[PDB]
């Protein structure tokens, strides 16, 4: 009860997928073939969880910041949680937009406890398929005041030092492993159980080392 | 296979 | 059973605690009062789990790298896992020794599968009480690694001079109560909630008064971890 | 309180 996130809302929440395939010449990054199959697969396996999935394609850095800012300004009162999936190139601490790079923490900053009150005390999930190279109070009352970075979870396809692999004709191993486990155990297992299995699935595929960065305060079941 |  | 780590070994594993309290004057780092309570409390709650705990105080950067290197050179064949707790000052990607800083990933690099065969496919646990950059408030890691940070990069890691650090207080409190029952992520999630709700900073400087802290768990684990 |  008090150790699980309250999932008794009218809807599970919004899931925003940013699918970056084609990049400007000045970025020096090539076409990400196979990411369309990832986005479509992610669309299906997340709709099944109960998420209202929205897919954007080839977004510039300003575009990525704007749509996430707009989404954080929506009314999530009757929503249980929020999810965001990023499919693009990436270096350390940054994700690639169509025209360049933008700090990942700049994208997630919009959903902090002090900036997004309707998602306060609610799970905020970020799934990131990419390489990784190598402030006010939430409340005036100290009794309800929580850290602004609380209830955040990050699921990276890899760790800094290793590559994030993607099959041009099939898609990334991380997405395939993620959707597969969500289809089978997305309604019965806790989020860390699901992601731990994801880490194993990609590991036994053999380098690529997926990881989870969790600031969650409760256990997360998709009920 | 390609990398990101 | 096939989704858990095999815990059927003679011992749970080795646990090294590095307790850095006093630092050289050249560093300009103050005394970390309360860390002695932390080190002793951690000694108790980790021994209760079944760890072989050893505590070192005020280690240099060379010493810290040495004792962890010597640890990875030991035989962990009959051990289920390995744990290491770091208690000191710190910044982004680095932790303070008595004579300066040293990168955290250099400390953990010794326990990688290619340098530590007897710990291959066994969980390596690293608990770190230190600041990780405060502007708001490289050898790669591997699978079966877990980092339990006291805070999020960019934010402070608080410590009560008379009671100890918030993260350690919460950690042993959860471990003594549910350490034998819950999976490692369940424990750390409750630690997150405990630190996030029970504590707020005390200072006559209103800018640093009643500030909040959320720990950060980085898991590369491939299986579930029960200490029993 | 103190910081690390
Ligand atoms: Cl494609
Ligand atoms: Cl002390």
């Amino acid at each position: 009860a008090t150790y699980q996130y309250n999932m008794n809302f009218e809807k599970l929440g919004k899931c925003i997928i940013i699918n970056n395939k084609n990049f400007d010449k000045v970025t020096g990054m090539g076409v990400r073939n196979g990411t369309d199959k990832d986005a479509e697969a992610l669309f299906k396996c997340f709709r099944s969880l109960g998420f209202d999935v929205i897919v954007y394609n080839d977004c510039s850095c300003a575009k990525m910041q704007d749509l996430l800012k707009k989404a954080s300004e929506e009314d999530h009162t009757n929503a249980a949680c929020f999810a965001c999936i990023l499919l693009s190139h990436g270096e350390e601490n940054v994700i690639y937009g169509k025209d360049g790079v933008t700090p990942i923490k700049d994208l997630t900053a919009h959903f902090r406890g002090d900036r997004c009150k309707t998602l306060l005390e609610k799970p905020k999930l970020f799934f990131i398929q990419a390489c990784r190279g190598t402030i006010n109070d939430t409340d005036a009352n100290p009794r309800y005041k929580i850290p602004v970075e609380a209830d955040f979870l990050f699921a990276y396809s890899t760790v800094p030092g290793y590559y994030s692999w993607r099959s041009p004709g099939r898609g990334s191993w991380f997405v395939q492993a993620l959707c597969s486990i969500l289809e089978e155990h997305g309604k019965d297992l806790e989020i860390m159980q699901i992601l731990t299995r994801v880490n194993d699935r990609v590991a036994r595929h053999f380098k690529q080392i997926p990881c989870v960065v969790s600031m969650l305060t409760k256990e997360l079941y998709f009920s | 296979d390609e990398v990101d």
